[PDB]
């Protein structure tokens, strides 16, 4: 039983981090939490994502600039995402999975199966 | 040799019917939970999604002709007749083909989805999974046209005739055929599955489980299962080239239902994708 909320999200000029935040309301202890996004027109896809034993993945396209970390005590989920550029302008999201170790083995198909998910928070990398 | 003829007999009556009944029960009950599994609460499918739902489809299309192999064995003697003779025997042999290729093809993406888990790459695409099916399916098909070839070239048209390439036709044509079948058919998708497990190890123990039980699990069942069969096939072919000939083919008899065992086992690997569809399965 938990819900989840995803807050900071920005303007980032091209090169710019930012640090979003997965809040949980409910323990955490034993989800796995996966971040996903969808830029305007395309499909959902994630980015990171992090099992309940501590465990982290990364997709190809942010393994040298993202880090996924989790504070179960204040039951929050971090995305830190360095060098961010136009292309990663899209509506971020999280996603609970109470089987704690299974999500990040197969994050883009396992998605499918979960029910708690945040309301995104979009995150905008544009010049000037 | 009057003995051996009895032995023959009776394993063909009483042995073959018995070994098939239970894996037509344990295999339909076993696939028919798996396929209404994934009918119900698969909603969007990966590639081992994709190739343990065609792993299915292979054993169904096995355990189907099965009532008609037990009533045959039963009484003795073919007499479904032409038509049936090829259908079954087509079966039957792209069952055992398919089925060792799809768990080969699930051990490559068991592999990839180790290494990259977001299944980024083209290959890791369901669409891609479905015209990889569709290639098993064509290349076993084609593995399996020479026997049918050559079952035309016998007289099916009078009803009650079926034969064994393994025991029937030129020895010499039927041993590079079954030789080919063992190495194309068996030995390679095998040592393929046994070079991703090592692949797999490896990675492992860079970074230093799951994806290793499903493809140690491959190996050890066809490893078990297709071997007793793939010798006997083989020698029971090279003996025609007397009582030692009728007792290679008890013996040959005797290892056909341990090799179709895993049609009826199979439906496990639907547990060892790290889904927990077996969680899924009492939900619903
Ligand atoms: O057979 C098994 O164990 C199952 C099996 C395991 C393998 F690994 C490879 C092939 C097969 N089998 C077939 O693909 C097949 C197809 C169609 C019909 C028969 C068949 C024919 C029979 O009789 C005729 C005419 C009389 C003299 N013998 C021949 C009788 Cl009695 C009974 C029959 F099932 C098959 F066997
Ligand atoms: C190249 C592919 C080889 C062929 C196998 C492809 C797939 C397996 C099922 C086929 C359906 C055929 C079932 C036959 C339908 C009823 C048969 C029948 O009516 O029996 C006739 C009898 O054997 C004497 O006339
Ligand atoms: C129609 C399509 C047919 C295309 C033809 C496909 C052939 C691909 C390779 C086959 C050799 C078998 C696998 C290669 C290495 C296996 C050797 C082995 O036994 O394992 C290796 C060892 O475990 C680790 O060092
Ligand atoms: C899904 C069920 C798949 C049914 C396979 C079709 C079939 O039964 O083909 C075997 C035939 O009886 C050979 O004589
Ligand atoms: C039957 C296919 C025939 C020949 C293989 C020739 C090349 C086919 C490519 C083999 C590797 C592959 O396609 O495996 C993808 C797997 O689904 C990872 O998700
Ligand atoms: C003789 C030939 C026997 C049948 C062979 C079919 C090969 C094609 C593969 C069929 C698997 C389709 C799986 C599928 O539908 O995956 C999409 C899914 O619906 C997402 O919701
Ligand atoms: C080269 C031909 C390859 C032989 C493959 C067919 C062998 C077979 O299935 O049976 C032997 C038959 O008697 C032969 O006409
Ligand atoms: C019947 C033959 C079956 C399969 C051959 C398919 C083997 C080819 C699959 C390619 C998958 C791949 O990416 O292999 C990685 C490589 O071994 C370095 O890591
Ligand atoms: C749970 C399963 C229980 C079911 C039990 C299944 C019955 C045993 C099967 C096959 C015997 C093995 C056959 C022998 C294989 C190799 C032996 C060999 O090479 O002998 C050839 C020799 O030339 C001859 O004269
Ligand atoms: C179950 C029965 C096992 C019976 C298996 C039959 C043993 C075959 C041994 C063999 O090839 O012996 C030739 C024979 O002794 C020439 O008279
Ligand atoms: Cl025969």
């Amino acid at each position: 039983e938990v819900q989840l909320v995803e807050s900071g999200g920005g303007l980032v000029q091209p090169g710019g981090s930012l640090r979003l935040s997965c809040e949980a309301s409910g323990t955490l202890a034993n989800y796995a939490i996966g971040w996903f996004r969808q830029a305007p027109g395309k499909e959902r896809e994630g980015v990171s994502c992090i099992s309940s034993g501590g465990s982290t993945v990364y997709s190809e396209s942010v393994k040298d600039r993202f880090t996924i970390s989790r504070d179960n005590a204040k039951k929050i989920v971090y995305l830190q995402m360095n060098s961010l550029q136009p292309e990663d302008t899209a509506v971020y999201y999280c996603a609970a999975d109470p089987f704690g170790e299974r999500l990040c083995i197969d994050p883009n198909t396992f998605a499918g199966y979960l029910e708690t998910w945040g309301q995104g928070t979009q995150v905008t990398v544009s010049s000037l | 040799c009057e003995n051996w003829l009895a032995l023959e007999n009776i394993l063909e009556k009483y042995y073959l019917s018995a070994f098939y009944g239970i894996e037509f029960i344990v295999g339909m009950l076993g696939n028919f939970t798996v396929v209404f599994g994934y009918l119900f609460c698969m909603k969007n499918w990966n590639s081992s999604n994709v190739y343990l739902f065609n792993l299915s489809i292979s054993d169904l299309a096995f355990l189907c002709t099965l009532p008609m192999l037990i009533r045959s064995y039963a009484t003795g003697n073919w007499t479904y007749g032409d038509v049936l003779c090829i259908s079954n025997r087509y079966v039957l042999h792209a069952n055992l083909y398919t089925s060792i290729l799809f768990l080969t093809f699930i051990s490559i993406d068991r592999y990839l989805l180790m290494k990259f888990p977001f299944r980024e790459h083209i290959l890791q695409k369901k669409e891609f999974a479905i015209l990889i099916s569709l290639a098993v399916w064509v290349l076993v098909t084609l593995e399996v046209l020479p026997m049918l070839t050559f079952i035309t070239s016998t007289p099916i048209e009078k009803g009650d005739s079926c034969v064994d390439y393994a025991s029937s036709g030129n020895p010499k044509y039927s041993l590079i055929y079954s030789l080919c079948l063992t190495l194309l058919g068996f030995l390679i998708p095998l040592s393929v599955m046994c070079f991703f497990y090592y692949k797999m190890v490896v990675f492992l123990k860079k970074r230093s489980n799951k994806p290793l039980r499903l493809v140690v699990l491959a190996v050890v069942i066809f490893s078990v299962l297709f071997t007793p069969y793939h010798i006997m096939r083989n020698v029971r072919i090279a003996s025609r080239l007397g009582c030692s000939q009728k007792a290679i083919n008890c013996l040959y008899i005797l290892t056909r239902p341990l090799a179709f065992l895993n049609s009826a086992v199979n439906p496990i690997f639907y547990f060892l994708v790290g889904d927990h569809f077996r969680d899924m399965l009492f939900s619903k």
